[PDB]
C-alpha cells in the first residue's frame, strides 16, 4: 500500500511547512481505493478446481482407445 | 373338366407318398439349423458389442 506510506511521508515533511496540505486528498483517495478494491480459501478453491480439471481430462483421455 | 385336368397335372407333384416330402423336410431342417447357428453367432457378437458399449457408458457416467 504505497498510498498510506506516501501520505505519511507527505504529512511528516509538511508538518512545519504546511504549504500544500494534501492530507484530506490522501485520505479520500485511500477510502476510495479501499471501497473499489474490495484467506487461503481462494487458494484451496483453486487447488480443488485444478484437481477436478485434471480428473476430467484424465477421464476424457481414458476413452481414447476405441475400436468398436 | 379342362380346368380340373390342368390343375391336377400342374399340382404339386411331390409328397403324395412318404419319401420326397420327408427328404425335403430334412433338408429344410438342416438348412434351418445351419442358419440358426449362424444367427446365434451373429447375435452373440452383437450382444458382446452392446455389453461393451453399456460398460463404457457406465464407466463414463461413473466419472
Amino acid at each position: 500500500f504505497l498510498p498510506l506510506v506516501h501520505n505519511v511521508i507527505k504529512c511528516m515533511d509538511k508538518d512545519s511547512p504546511d504549504l500544500h496540505q494534501d492530507l484530506n486528498a490522501l485520505k479520500t483517495k485511500f477510502q476510495e481505493l479501499r471501497k473499489l478494491i474490495g484467506p487461503e480459501q481462494q487458494q484451496q478453491q483453486l487447488h480443488s478446481l485444478r484437481e477436478q480439471v485434471r480428473t476430467k481430462n484424465e477421464l476424457l483421455q481414458k476413452y481414447k482407445s476405441l475400436c468398436m | 373338366a379342362k380346368d380340373i385336368d390342368v390343375l391336377i397335372d400342374s399340382l404339386p407333384s411331390e409328397e403324395s407318398t412318404a419319401a420326397l416330402q420327408a427328404a425335403s423336410l430334412y433338408k429344410l431342417e438342416e438348412e434351418n439349423h445351419e442358419a440358426a447357428t449362424c444367427l446365434e453367432d451373429v447375435v452373440y457378437r452383437g450382444d458382446m458389442l452392446l455389453e461393451k458399449i453399456q460398460s463404457a457408458l457406465a464407466d463414463i457416467a461413473q466419472s
